[PDB]
């Protein structure tokens, strides 16, 4: 880890602002940014090839720290697109000299929704083929948490958020199920808040 | 210490 | 004062040939050995006050080569003129019979950086101790280098430095006596 | 063969004034003996140096990362790789070897050529001027030039055109950024 | 750009596999990586140029070949369960900047009986919900595939849909104290109540499973578990 980056986690709610540094254990000439969505590979946000530069990309903007050895990237009025990984990179003469790019581990951006008129429900869905059936628990609030399930024989799955577009409206969703017989869908959720 | 080298561009 | 340091490169091609070396005030500071892949410091002390280890060199000559093949399309396959070299055989310093010195053999001012030099002691060919520079950028874009050979100064012994280049009729002689 | 040749060459020139105050970085590309585009640090982006190289500048002026990345170099390559050797390439410093001995022109019965011969010594601007009984000699004086040696030495030979008589006393004196006051041989007929 | 092949490989351990990379760039630099829970990427290899290759953090247990600036194959030597990971591949014509692949998932596996597919089937929407919220949420589940490698899309009027959609970023463990469990995974499209109710729109959800290729022998009774797609449909009701 030549390249330390800090924080790795954060949890944003939208509109607000987000702020990761990246520090350098040998003098940088160059930094690179980078952005990972989930499934795809790491694509280039910003580059700074030059010391107290300030460079902006929309609602991104990085510096280019005069130590050298430092780099900031500002993710302004949070989105909740702007969810993924993103890494620091950078080059010193070391790496100029064989072409390579040091990487920082990466700060995972989990940006949460603003649910604007919550009402926490739990329905129950039917096969389309079948008896067998599925639970779900949707439109609660974003600083609800749902948990797996001791049962082990009960598979709560996580939060999701969809976003409906052009309707305005986004809402969170975590789905439940189980074949023991002695399931019922309110009785599911209400151990995994 | 440790000499730097000067990328050469490709061209299209 | 005034200084210059070049980062020189070339690609030749049919030879497929490329060099890659670093230039202060005319001196070679060092040079990348194509066939080896590693730093060849012109003097040896630089190699423990400096340090280069670039795979990214060889890259450069790489993307030379790439260029090159462009350029040579672009210019309609115009090849390049054969400038001769100006040959000169001098001693590193005063010649001392029984003292031992150097003759250096100065190819100047020729391109294409191809050429065929040979160190002649009475006609027979050398090769004891002979030393070479690699091909050095000039100013006026054409090349020079430079041919090393130690000996031990005689009335016997003559000397001559063949070199032969595309832009000489005949293989160029040039004499050194005592 | 008698096969035609092609040559590409690239150079990429730092230019040093005053150490590291005034620096200008080149970064300059050739087919055969001519340049075709450069990139002067001066101007801030590739300019064509002959019409055969002019789709190679808007090509790399079109690449912002590009243009942004050879305008740093004079900090981050040019002043680099001056302050990684300056110790050994700025402050290398070798004492010449002067040694003077006659010669002659034509196959003659007497000298008529007196050679000084500075040789070994770095940097190479140096200053030799020739002595006859005290009264320095201008007249008749030919230089060799600076003569490069490849190993990062440099020579000389200023001669001096005179029919050498017995009783002159002939001195060379030689001023280098070596040494720390002025370096005199004698030759006496 | 670059591409990679495969996208996704079960292999045995001890066998020897190769993932490509090609690239039409012209680039002379490429780089393969692999990235992990906690060490982020990490170089393998890479090569400066053409029939030139250098070693990287992780450079042990794979060997590397570069013979034109097209492709820049990786490969195992002999696959050890530890080389599980997701490689990406990237190049450069004047670095630092680098452009990455799509990514290769490889799973190496002790024996190939434990790869199974999936089982997809479309919950529909309950009436509850389109009295109260007045729209319509489909659940789609896949259970019983291993390993990880599925790709779940929804499909509405014969075209896929990404408004409305939520799948879970994480597949849950059908065993969850088997380190070799089988997974399961929901997805959900919410639509207007209105849309559900017309009878004329179709959906349907579909897996594409990356699982066992043509030439991997299969010696077992059951159905060899090669790549697929699984799906599951409904059709709007009043
Ligand atoms: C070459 O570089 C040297 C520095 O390495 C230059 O010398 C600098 O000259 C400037 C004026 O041109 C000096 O600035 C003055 O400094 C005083 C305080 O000392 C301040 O009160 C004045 O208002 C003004 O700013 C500077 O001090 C001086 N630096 C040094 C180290 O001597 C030099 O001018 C350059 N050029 C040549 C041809 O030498």
């Amino acid at each position: 880890q030549q390249l330390n980056q800090s924080p790795q986690s954060m949890f944003i709610q939208e509109g607000e602002d987000v702020s990761m540094n990246c520090t350098s254990s040998s003098i940088f000439n160059t930094w690179l940014w980078y952005k990972q969505e989930p499934g795809e590979g790491p694509v280039l946000l910003i580059a700074l090839y030059k010391a107290g530069e300030l460079t902006s990309n929309g609602r991104l903007t990085a510096q280019f720290g005069i130590t050298r050895k430092d780099s900031f990237l500002n993710i302004s009025a949070s989105i909740p697109s702007d969810v993924g990984i993103y890494f620091c990179a950078g080059q010193d003469v070391g790496n100029t000299n064989a072409g390579k790019s040091t990487f920082g581990d990466g700060t995972t951006l989990t940006v949460k929704p603003n649910i604007q008129n919550p009402d926490p429900a739990v329905y129950q869905l039917r096969d389309s083929k079948s008896d067998k059936s599925v639970c779900l628990f949707t439109d609660f609030d974003s600083q609800t948490n749902v948990s797996q399930s001791k049962d082990s024989d009960v598979y709560i799955t996580d939060k999701c958020v969809l976003d409906m577009r052009s309707m305005d409206f986004k809402s969170n969703s975590a789905v439940a199920w189980s074949n023991k017989s002695d399931f019922a869908c309110a009785n599911a959720f209400n151990n995994s808040i | 210490d440790r000499y730097r080298l000067n990328y050469s561009l490709p061209t299209g | 004062e005034e200084h210059v340091i070049i980062q020189a490169e070339f690609y030749l091609n049919p030879d497929q040939s490329g060099e890659f070396m670093f230039d202060f005030d005319g001196d070679e500071i060092f040079h990348v050995d194509m066939a080896k892949k590693e730093t060849v410091w012109r003097l040896e002390e630089f190699g423990r006050f400096a340090s280069f280890e670039a795979q990214g060199a060889l890259a450069n000559i790489a993307v030379d080569k790439a260029n090159l093949e462009i350029m040579t399309k672009r210019s309609n396959y115009t090849p390049i003129t054969n400038v001769p070299p100006e040959v000169t055989v001098l001693t590193n310093s005063p010649v001392e019979l029984r003292e031992p010195n150097v003759l250096i053999c100065f190819i100047d001012k020729f391109t294409p950086p191809v050429v065929n030099v040979t160190w002649l002691r009475n006609g027979k060919p050398v090769t004891t101790g002979v030393s070479e520079t690699v091909f050095l950028p000039r100013e006026d874009h054409l090349f020079r280098k430079f041919h090393y050979l130690p000996f031990l100064p005689s009335t016997e012994d003559v000397y001559d430095c063949r070199v032969e280049h595309w832009g000489l009729d005949e293989p160029l002689l040039k004499h050194w006596e005592f | 063969d008698t096969r035609p040749r092609f040559l590409e060459q690239v150079k990429h020139e730092c230019h040093f004034f005053n150490g590291t105050e005034r620096v200008r970085f080149l970064d300059r590309y050739f087919y055969h003996q001519e340049e075709y585009v450069r990139f002067d640090s001066d101007v801030g982006e590739y300019r064509a140096v002959t019409e055969l190289g002019r789709p190679d500048a808007e090509y790399w002026n079109s690449q912002k990362d590009l243009l942004e990345q050879k305008r740093a170099a004079v900090d981050t390559y040019c002043r680099h790789n001056y302050g990684v050797g300056e110790s050994f390439t700025v402050q290398r410093r070798v004492y010449p070897e002067v040694t003077v001995y006659p010669a002659k022109t034509q196959p003659l019965q007497h000298h008529n050529l007196l050679v000084c011969s500075v040789n070994g010594f770095y940097p190479g601007s140096i200053e030799v001027r020739w002595f006859r009984n005290g009264q320095e000699e201008k007249t008749g004086v030919v230089s060799t030039g600076l003569i490069q040696n490849g190993d990062w030495t440099f020579q000389t030979l200023v001669m001096l055109e005179t029919v050498p008589r017995s009783g002159e006393v002939y001195t060379c004196q030689v001023e280098h950024p070596s040494l720390t006051s002025p370096l005199t041989v004698e030759w006496r007929a | 750009g670059i591409t990679q092949s495969p996208r996704y490989k079960i292999t045995e351990t001890g066998r020897q596999v190769t993932l490509m990379c090609h690239q039409t760039w012209s680039h002379s630099y490429m780089f393969w990586y692999r990235q992990d829970l906690g060490h982020g990427l990490r170089l393998i290899y890479y090569s400066a140029a053409a029939d030139i290759t250098d070693k990287g953090e992780v450079p042990d247990g794979y060997v590397v070949s570069r013979s034109k600036t097209e492709n820049f194959p990786l490969t195992l030597e002999s696959a050890t369960r530890s080389q599980t990971s997701v490689y990406f591949c990237a190049s450069s014509g004047v670095p630092p900047v680098q452009f990455f692949g799509p990514g290769t998932r490889l799973t190496v596996l002790e024996d190939l009986n434990k790869v199974f597919p999936p089982e997809v089937a479309v919950f529909e929407p309950s009436e509850a919900e389109i009295s109260h919220t007045q729209k319509a949420t489909l659940v789609c589940l896949a259970t019983g595939f291993f390993p990880d490698h599925v790709e779940l899309s929804w499909w509405v009027n014969g075209k896929e849909v990404h408004s409305g959609v939520c799948t879970d970023p994480q597949p849950l463990k059908e065993q969850p104290a088997l380190n070799d469990s089988r997974y399961a995974l929901s997805s959900r499209l919410r639509v207007s109540a209105t849309f559900w109710q017309n009878p004329r729109n179709h959906f349907r959800c579909q897996v594409q499973f990356y699982g066992l290729s043509e030439n991997d022998e299969w010696t077992q009774d059951r159905a060899k578990p090669v790549t697929q797609i699984v799906s599951a449909e409904a059709w709007g009701r009043a």
